[PDB]
RNA sequence: GAACGAAAGUCGGAGGUUCGAAGACGAUCAGAUACCGUCGUAGUUCCGACCAUAAACGAUGCCGACCGGCGAUGCGGCGGCGUUAUUCCCAUGACCCGCCGGGCAGCUUCCGGGAAACCAAAGUCUUUGGGUUCCGGGGGGAGUAUGGUUGCAAAGCUGAAAC
């Protein structure tokens, strides 16, 4: 959120989750930030370089997070075919 | 028995971004209805949907985004005069930054800041935000 | 990727451990897990979808940057064994058996961590740390079955948690595959011992029997 | 009548929690190193504490005990284990397991080595 | 004058003097343990007030047995409040335990405009809605210089919560204050938690403290 | 371990009787409280040797 | 006394006074 | 309140239920609440069946068994020892050992 | 406005097994006409009419959509060199596995509601609006009195005020 003088207002910017796109609480103890990191060449030498998969409360407690990071990673094409 | 489609629409609609899912399956089909969610997607809050022409009344299908908290239909559809929309302001919209109403203008499905600016009001499908 | 394909002694390690069969009920998120019923009520799990959550499940413990962030917990003696010759290799810190609720909500008790990511065998005989975790904010990694709840999991790898030697299949091929991200063992180079460590050991009857029998 | 209170058995798994190479099999001598290594007033105490330590020790020194795990005993939870046989890890290169896993096996690109026939009736539960 | 003795691994990186604000903590809704750490983030932070102490009672073989349920709101004027509720055999002992469990219990308070992008909001974002028992309590945004129109109780805590403009609608028993003041609580805690048209863009996904200081806490865990 | 003294208070009501017990700390170096330790209260030394194995 | 014998009390003094009524028209 | 979700019977698709006479008391009570069972004895007690094999005249070629309904409803069947008073948790139960 | 409407009750015709309002005794009880027992009228049965009431209950209006899973049951449809029955291809029979349509249902669940019990509806409700019918505004007085109306009657429907 922003003024007419164009200065930023707001304390903190949430994370949206990456499953839902629903702002995370900040009392919301059952999300999760899930960190995969990337993976080199026909070496296979492990990188320093990680991704973050947000995951919120009630898809946790559904069970849908599963699924989510599957169809979430195979957008980047890291998991699968 | 099967009255206000709109509403059958946005029934599904307020379910499926309840429990979170990706898109959903929407019986009816009407001009009314393609207006609506063309509205919804010029202001970005849904994304691309396909409509499955079945020979009888097709099935809309939308992508949703995660947005939308709350959508409905204001049921009788109330014939609504200018000067009298602060009313639904204050009744409907959750603030006055945020939100749409949906005026059913004589030029066609229109907006709430959409109708000011053309100077037609008229009736008041729904709103969503 | 094309390194990390499974192999023909990775595949007759799982067809000789038996993993590809399952349990008799069903779940509504293990569905693109299974691949075609059998007879006789067994459920066949497949071994590409198992792979690549193993993959991913290595991916995410070698993605810590402290090894005692990750927490190893079974309950069942088929894993017991398993978890303190796991995490007391390369990576993790153990615990077995009885739980005892209260490990990572109050701090009166001198058992008290703060982990970073969770790998635990079952979740019907788990569900106590998946209950706390909501209150740790930890991941959860799960060595799941058909018949079995995906609340508070985020990784979920399909297979047969009855079979004590696929419990040690995929315990060892899982250490198998964080070692070689880490660099300890090259990808080329085979493992020095038979895993029945990880398997399992049957007491001193049949054991100091099948001692006394190879004397 | 030796069913001792939780304060007994707790001073008890305190003593062979903290000090465990200076107690041995013996109730004579365990009994003067519980003088030596706390202070118990009553000497009915004293032996009902060293009792339950010998009682202990005959645990520990014969079996696990889930009780109290020093770093002795994770060391020697370390050694009970390594003794591995080579008999059943991998069997001989015949195995035959399902038509379902051949069709599995066919579809996905691996062997598919030996050959499969195994029917089975609906018999199931 | 006394040692913090420290613990739970947050208290340890704030005495390694790593995460520089509690926005940092919100970000990442890491739990909190000891009652210190925002004492030590806030040194204004102390304004609070014991709303009531009731008496709840026990009916033993022959007399009942009291015990008192002390309720402290806290707050710093920013927007950082917290609520307590304690019940304890003492007077004393149920209102530091209850201050106790506020300091545990702060939430940051989003705070919006009427209208108009001046400057220095002093409203809730939007109409906002909590509900503890049957008490529905519902935030409406104010227009510049409005006040409070509430009960005194959550007219106090809206002062505290640095809300100087809102309009608020009880139903229910609002008599009841552990139902009220909580129906409230969760009428300004919904504040974030509230889907807004301009965070539409993906998050930078900033490193977490752990992994950005590992090491100092391996050498104070070892 | 325990000072009692039970004491009347004369009042317009009648009589008002008072039991004050107090349980006196543990002092093994003074005239404030008892030298004897308590039998339930087991003492035990803590963990006393260090580094220096052989050579 | 139970719902049902007021009920029915009143019912019987319902009858007295219609044939009290009837008595004198 | 309720106390129960099937409020005693089985009748849940039908509207009335045919009463039939308990046998302590006799009351009439419909089926799906009286406490029907079916009790299997033998003719003899068993203490009492080694004197007539003994003194039979065949070579223990019969065995009889003797099988009744037994009706008993709510009201007495408590008094009568059957039907015990169970928890909130426990009344989930189901054909007990 | 109208058709059915348990049981009991009323008016005709046939009998009368059992039970059995009232009634009569025999017992307990300080007191019993009641709870226990014996006899026994009306009734309980059927055929003609009236009465239209219940804890007539799922204490939950009807129609329509959405929002989890699982094991089952019953009724139709479909698939299964699966199993067993005739004499033998030809067709239904029975078991077993899975799916589909509406139904009586059960277990779990943070999907949410609600004061909770509890509920896949009692949810999609301050983020409040799918259509429509009937009723509630502290407890008593009282479902009472007075009117109108139906009924042979008992009574039924509508149904206030003072305090
Ligand atoms: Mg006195
Ligand atoms: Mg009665
Ligand atoms: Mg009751
Ligand atoms: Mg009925
Ligand atoms: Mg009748
Ligand atoms: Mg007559
Ligand atoms: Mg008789
Ligand atoms: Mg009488
Ligand atoms: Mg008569
Ligand atoms: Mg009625
Ligand atoms: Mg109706
Ligand atoms: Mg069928
Ligand atoms: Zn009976």
């Amino acid at each position: 959120m922003q003024n007419d003088a164009g200065e930023f207002v707001d304390l903190y910017v949430p994370r949206k989750c990456s499953a839902s796109n629903r702002i995370i609480g900040a009392k919301d103890h059952a999300s999760i930030q899930m960190n995969v990191a990337e993976v080199d060449k026909v070496t296979g030498r492990f990188n320093g370089q990680f991704k973050t998969y947000a995951i919120c409360g009630a898809i946790r407690r559904m069970g849908e997070s599963d699924d989510s990071i599957l169809r979430l990673a195979k957008a980047d094409g890291i998991v699968s075919k | 028995v099967r009255m206000n489609v709109l509403a059958d629409a946005l029934k599904s609609i307020n379910n499926a971004e309840k429990r979170g899912k990706r898109q959903v399956l929407i019986r009816p089909c009407s001009k009314v209805i393609v207006r609506f969610l063309t509205v919804m997607m010029k202001h970005g809050y849904i994304g691309e949907f396909e409509i499955i022409d079945d020979h009888r009344a097709g099935k809309i299908v939308v992508n949703l985004t995660g947005r939308l908290n709350k959508c409905g239909v204001i049921s009788p559809r109330f014939d609504v005069q200018l000067k009298d929309l602060e009313k639904w302001q204050n009744n409907l919209l959750p603030s006055r930054q945020f939100g749409f109403i949906v005026l059913t203008t004589s030029a066609g499905i229109m907006d709430h800041e959409e109708a000011r600016r053309k100077h037609t009001g008229g009736k008041i499908l729904g709103f969503f935000f | 990727l094309d390194v990390l394909q499974m192999k023909e002694e990775d595949v007759l390690k799982f067809l000789a451990a038996g993993t590809h069969l399952g349990g008799t009920n069903l779940d509504f998120q293990m569905e693109q897990y299974i691949y075609k019923r059998k007879s006789d009520g067994i459920y066949i799990i497949n071994l590409k979808r198992t792979w690549e959550k193993l993959l991913l499940a290595a991916r995410a413990i070698v993605a810590i940057e402290n090894p005692a962030d990750v927490s190893v917990i079974s309950s069942r003696n088929t894993g017991q064994r398993a978890v303190l010759k796991f995490a007391a290799a390369t990576g993790a810190t153990p615990i077995a058996g009885r739980f005892t609720p209260g490990t990572f909500t109050n701090q009166i008790q001198a058992a008290f961590r703060e982990p970073r990511l969770l790998v635990v065998t079952d979740p019907r005989a788990d569900h106590q740390p998946l209950t706390e975790a909501s209150y740790v904010n930890l991941p959860t990694i799960a060595l799941c079955n058909t018949d079995s709840p995906l609340r508070y999991v985020d990784i979920a790898i399909p297979c047969n948690n009855k079979g004590a030697h696929s419990v040690g299949l995929m315990w060892w091929m899982l250490a198998r595959e964080v070692l070689r991200m880490r660099g300890t063992i090259s990808r080329e180079h085979p493992w020095e011992v038979m895993p029945d460590l990880y398997f399992y050991r049957d007491p001193e009857e049949i054991e100091k029997e099948e001692q006394a029998a190879a004397e | 009548g030796r069913v001792r209170t939780k304060t007994v058995k707790k001073a008890a798994r305190v003593i062979i929690e903290k000090y465990y190479t200076r107690l041995g099999n013996d109730f004579h001598t365990n009994k003067r190193v519980c003088e030596e290594i706390a202070i118990i007033p009553s000497k009915k105490l004293r032996n009902k504490i060293a009792g339950y330590v010998t009682h202990l020790m005959k645990r520990i020194q014969r079996g696990p005990v889930r009780g109290i795990s020093i770093k002795l005993q994770e060391e020697e939870r370390e050694r009970r284990d390594n003794y591995v046989p080579e008999v059943s890890a991998l069997d001989q290169e015949i195995i035959e397991v399902d038509p379902d896993t051949k069709e599995m096996l066919k579809l996905l690109d691996f062997g598919s080595l030996s050959n499969l026939q195994v029917t089975q009736p609906t018999v199931g539960m | 004058d006394k040692e913090w003795m420290p613990v739970t691994k947050l208290g340890r990186l704030v005495k390694d003097m790593k995460i520089k604000s509690l926005e940092e903590i919100y970000l990442f809704s890491l739990p909190i343990k000891e009652s210190e750490i925002i004492d030590f983030f806030l040194g204004a932070s102390l304004k609070d007030e014991v709303l009531k102490i009731m008496p709840v009672q026990k009916q033993t073989r022959a007399g009942q047995r009291t015990r008192f349920k002390a309720f402290v709101a806290i707050g710093d004027y920013n927007g950082h409040v917290g609520l307590g509720v304690k019940c304890s055999k003492e007077v004393a002992t149920a209102i530091r335990g209850a201050i106790i469990l506020a300091k545990l219990s702060i939430v940051p308070v989003r705070r919006g405009y009427w209208g108009n992008k001046i400057g220095k909001p002093h409203t809730v974002p939007c109409k906002v809605t909590g509900r503890c028992g049957s008490v529905l309590v519902r935030l409406i945004p104010a227009p510049r210089g409005t006040g409070i129109v509430s009960a005194p109780v959550p007219k106090k805590l809206l002062m505290m919560a640095g809300i100087d403009d809102c309009y608020t609608s009880a139903r229910g028993c609002t008599a009841t204050l552990g139902n009220f003041a909580k129906a409230t609580f969760d009428a300004i805690s919904k504040t974030y938690s509230y889907l807004t048209p301009d965070l539409w863009k993906e998050t930078v996904f900033t490193k977490s403290p752990y992994q950005e200081f590992t090491d100092h806490l391996v050498k104070t865990h070892t | 371990y325990v000072d009692t003294a039970v004491r009347h208070v004369l009042l317009r009501q009648g009589v008002l009787g008072i039991k004050v017990k107090i349980m006196l700390p543990w002092d093994p170096t003074g005239k404030i409280g008892p030298k004897k330790p308590l039998p339930d209260h087991v003492s035990i030394v803590e963990p006393k040797d260090e580094i220096l194995p052989t050579t | 006394m139970r719902a049902k014998w007021r009920k029915k009390r009143m019912r019987r003094l319902k009858r007295k006074r219609r044939k009290m009524r009837q008595r004198s028209k | 309140t309720k106390k129960r979700r099937n409020n005693g019977r089985a009748k849940k698709g039908r509207g009335h239920v045919q009463p039939i006479r308990c046998t302590n008391c006799a009351r009439c009570v419909p089926k799906d609440k009286a406490i029907k069972k079916f009790v299997i004895r033998n003719i003899v007690e068993a203490a009492a069946v080694r004197d007539i094999s003994e003194a039979s005249v065949f070579d223990a070629y019969v065995l009889p068994k003797l099988y009744v309904k037994l009706h008993y409803c709510v009201s007495c069947a408590i008094h009568s020892k059957v039907v015990r008073n169970r928890s909130r948790e426990a009344r989930k139960d189901r054909t007990p050992p």
